[PDB]
């Protein structure tokens, strides 16, 4: 962990990597950014003070009688951390454009496609006559084989 | 034939119109035909019209 | 748009299915 959240979201800005902060739980390891990184990074003047007053703080706790440590460069950090992230991640609106699907008769006149495969359905039967009846609807095989990746992988698509 | 559909008026001659649906476009394209068995009535057509 | 799928393979994928936030009416057949 580290001292403080301006460090944490410096380096979420920098790379993205998710690290924690102390909260006095436990004798844990404790890794501190000296004027060097400091000014690697370009941290403003006020965080200097509230590192360096965290550092007397355990420097006091350590006198009253816990393992603190500090990075001097870059790759350190990196070597430090492990993980390297991968940008941006941006969010669609949703996951899939298709927002149900279900196996009910009364949903059939409401349904819009089926996908077919040797299944264990009392009224599968039923539902995929009453499905192909339609005049424009979208149907799909199995192959054999794995049935559960092609599923799969025609939500995604579809 | 053309000239009659644009103006509406069928004096001479009729056609006739059926109804298909909307995949059957991509399905038409999709497929193709080809003949594998010939019309059975073709050699004595020419009696039958006379 | 909406699909309809058997039940089993709804069964068997339905961790998927709550893990991408869709919806799904199923008749449990005994």
């Amino acid at each position: 962990v580290v001292l403080t959240e301006e460090i944490a979201r410096a380096i979420e800005s920098k790379y993205g990597t998710k690290i924690d902060v102390y909260r006095d739980e436990v004798p844990a390891q404790i890794i501190e950014v000296e004027r060097s990184l400091q000014k690697e990074l370009g941290i403003s003047r006020e965080g200097v003070a509230e590192q360096t007053e965290r550092l007397r703080d355990l420097r006091r706790k350590e006198k009253s009688g816990i393992t603190i440590e500090g990075v001097m460069s870059q790759k350190k950090l990196l070597s430090m951390i492990g993980g390297v992230e991968r940008k941006m991640a941006p969010i669609g609106a949703r996951e899939s454009a298709v927002m149900l699907v279900s196996n009910s008769i009364k949903d059939v006149v409401r349904a819009t496609a089926y996908f077919t495969a040797p299944t264990g359905d009392p009224h599968w039967k039923e539902v995929a006559r009453e499905a192909s009846k339609k005049k424009n609807i979208l149907a799909y095989t199995s192959t054999g084989g794995d049935v559960k990746t092609e599923f799969l992988h025609l939500i995604d698509h579809l | 034939l053309l000239p009659d559909l644009i103006a509406g008026a069928h004096q001479n001659a009729d056609p006739v119109v059926l109804d298909v649906s909307w995949i059957s476009l991509w399905f038409a394209f999709n497929r193709s035909f080809e003949p594998t068995h010939r019309n059975e009535m073709l050699e004595v057509a020419p009696l039958i019209e006379s | 748009a909406m699909l309809l799928a058997p039940g089993d393979v709804i069964k068997r994928s339905s961790e998927e299915l709550k893990q991408r936030q869709i919806q799904i009416n199923l008749i449990d057949w005994t």
